[PDB]
RNA sequence: AUAGGUUAAUGAGGCGAACCGGGGGAACUGAAACAUCUAAGUACCCCGAGGAAAAGAAAUCAACCGAGAUUCCCCCAGUAGCGGCGAGCGAACGGGGAGCAGCCCAGAGCCUGAAUCAGUGUGUGUGUUAGUGGAAGCGUCUGGAAAGGCGCGCGAUACAGGGUGACAGCCCCGUACACAAAAAUGCACAUGCUGUGAGCUCGAUGAGUAGGGCGGGACACGUGGUAUCCUGUCUGAAUAUGGGGGGACCAUCCUCCAAGGCUAAAUACUCCUGACUGACCGAUAGUGAACCAGUACCGUGAGGGAAAGGCGAAAAGAACCCCGGCGAGGGGAGUGAAAAAGAACCUGAAACCGUGUACGUACAAGCAGUGGGAGCACGCUUAGGCGUGUGACUGCGUACCUUUUGUAUAAUGGGUCAGCGACUUAUAUUCUGUAGCAAGGUUAACCGAAUAGGGGAGCCGAAGGGAAACCGAGUCUUAACUGGGCGUU
């Protein structure tokens, strides 16, 4: 769902970044090394997708 | 320079009608 | 913009089930007299636009 | 791995250039021919136009005559019906399945195939061989 | 009594990029000619206004079910129609969306300044016009110079960006973030002052108008069977038991109330202010103008209209000496990483012009090369008819482009170099490839947690035949097909 701490965390970190279930993207999916997602965001992305 | 002016013309102009 | 069906066509042809687009014949509008029953009988009966023409036709008729 | 991608072959043919040298295969004339007019920037003439002879669709006589009254009927297969959900098929409701469109206010039921839930229709029109296959498979058919 | 005249108080006048409404309004061009038609109510001239303009509260659509001002977007659809039925022009009904708002006058009585609007003073809040604070890096190597390499730390709600002797999160200026207004102001509210009318009762309901005749013009609609709208001209009603419209026209039905106005939003535009962005240009590009450019220049004038950027990190921009005319220009010296960066200054290509060396060349005839090929100079190799340069002599041999039946052509074009210089872009449509899904496929605008998700209005396809009514795996043709045409795989 996304939480305030965790953004502003990583805005300056360079090779990360933070994005809520909705946020995905395909260049993103594929830009970074490894995906994180919380099992949360997973159920989401699931239903998203169908 | 300051060079820079060519009012050339009209062909220069005598003769020639070249039989027709 | 899109293409424009010229007009006049549209008033001449009907596309058909196989995409072919059957016409009525010329020749059967006036001095009808003189010309045989045999002719104008079959000049009643629309007919198909032939294989030559049918690149003008489709031209024409961009939406048929 | 966003340099590893690549698209289906032939999936993206180059596309003429033409106008650049002799190798290319389109230089100079750039597949335009020698003169004339269909050369020479916005050539060409119009559709239709087969040189000053009268043109096909002027040689050619008008036969028209547009209904008007059919533009608003629309026709229905037997393969919907099923899908109009209710069990009724009626004037609209169809209308209402998104197979007939508004404007329209007639239709007729057409033997286009595969009937089977039991369905009555009811203000419609139908083939002699859909109300056959409607009534075969439990439908009814009142006006 | 007017006109006339003096004074006075107010306001106007001129300029300005586009967007907007209005008065006028072309031709090139297209039709393969040209009159109708097109270009097009465009270009241009004119008048006027606003922050937006205009439009707007049905004498509107619908079709017997219903909708409910105007404006804008996507559909409807290049459809219906218009049309020397040529070229072309091109709707509406209905549907999905943006935004939604409704009020006065045609009037007198009572009650009276009560709603409201603008102009204005104050207050308040909120933006604006200066500002404030703002984290954390050192060691060493190469070097003229470290921000670079390598090592080890540190800040990060700050790794946007610029600068600094080469590429800096931690040198500088910032950035995130948190703060600030003495004064003047935009915007909201709240009131004061001015001007304004609110409210109830009972009334009223837009005539030289509607319509018609003549002539034009507008409506997609060219007079056409042409409804409808506007009016230059001549006419001219009914008035609610009345009147308008439903595309000639009549009946019935239905539906609306013209001949007075106002009205916010969704819509348009950018002279200009601020901030931010770019598979935009990088000095023949990009603005005409990176530069003291609308300049120099040209023109009586309207008006036209250039060229021209870079020393270095830092001027440390060359003290002094020598030749020379107390010259020009030069050589030393000195500065600098570099002077071959010396101001005619980064890089410094090509045409073009010289000095030096090797080889050839003064008995030889032509697209000047090419195949052969000695000698010479040079390197080789250990020789070994080998590399490079030149090229006696010799076989063959008339440049390029274009255009043409055909060109060495004495037919075109090019003095040479360098830079620039010509099949693009958008939207439709169809075919091929390819991808998704599949009897289904896909959404448009728009919403938006904004490349997602929503939105299926709609478009294509699954059924064809017939001008059409209509019929339907058939249908059309005919009284009817032994049939036939188009379709059914
Ligand atoms: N001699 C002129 C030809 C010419 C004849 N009459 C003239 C008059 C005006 C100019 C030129 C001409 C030429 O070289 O072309
Ligand atoms: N044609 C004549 C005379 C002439 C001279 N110049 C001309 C120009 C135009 C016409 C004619 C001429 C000649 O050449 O002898
Ligand atoms: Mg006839
Ligand atoms: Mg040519
Ligand atoms: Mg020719
Ligand atoms: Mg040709
Ligand atoms: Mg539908
Ligand atoms: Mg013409
Ligand atoms: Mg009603
Ligand atoms: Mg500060
Ligand atoms: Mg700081
Ligand atoms: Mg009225
Ligand atoms: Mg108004
Ligand atoms: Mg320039
Ligand atoms: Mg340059
Ligand atoms: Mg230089
Ligand atoms: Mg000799
Ligand atoms: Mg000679
Ligand atoms: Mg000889
Ligand atoms: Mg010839
Ligand atoms: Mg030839
Ligand atoms: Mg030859
Ligand atoms: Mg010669
Ligand atoms: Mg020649």
């Amino acid at each position: 769902e996304l939480d305030e701490n965790l953004f502003l965390a990583a805005r300056n970190l360079h090779k990360v970044d933070v994005r809520d279930a909705t946020g995905i993207d395909p260049v993103s999916l594929i830009a970074f090394d490894k995906v994180v997602m919380t099992a949360d965001a997973v159920k989401q992305v699931e239903e998203m997708l169908a | 320079h300051i060079c820079v002016t060519s009012k050339w013309f009209n062909i220069d102009n005598k003769i020639v009608d070249h039989r027709p | 913009p899109k293409i424009k069906t010229v007009r006049g066509a549209a008033k001449r042809f009907k596309k058909t089930g196989k995409g072919g687009f059957k016409h009525k014949h010329a020749n059967l509008r006036h001095i009808l007299t003189k010309k045989a029953t045999k002719r104008k009988r079959h000049l009643r009966p629309k007919a198909m636009v032939s294989k030559g023409d049918l690149g003008l036709v489709i031209a024409c008729l961009p939406y048929a | 791995r966003l340099n590893t991608l690549s698209p289906a072959e032939g999936s993206k043919k180059a596309g003429k250039r033409l106008g650049r040298g002799i190798g290319s295969g389109l230089g100079k004339t750039g597949g335009r021919g020698h003169k004339g007019q269909k050369s020479r920037s916005g050539g060409g003439v119009r559709r239709g136009f087969e040189g000053g002879q009268m043109p096909l669709y002027r040689r050619l006589p008008k036969f028209g005559f547009t209904s008007r009254k059919a533009a608003i009927t629309a026709e229905i297969r037997l393969s919907d019906l099923a899908k109009v959900e209710g069990g009724v098929v009626d004037l609209n409701t169809l209308k209402a399945a998104n197979i007939i469109g508004i404007q329209i206010e007639f239709a007729k039921v057409i033997l286009a195939g595969e009937v089977t839930t039991p369905v009555t229709v009811r203000g419609l029109r139908v083939t002699k061989g859909a109300r056959a296959a409607i009534e075969a498979a439990g439908g009814k058919i009142e006006e």
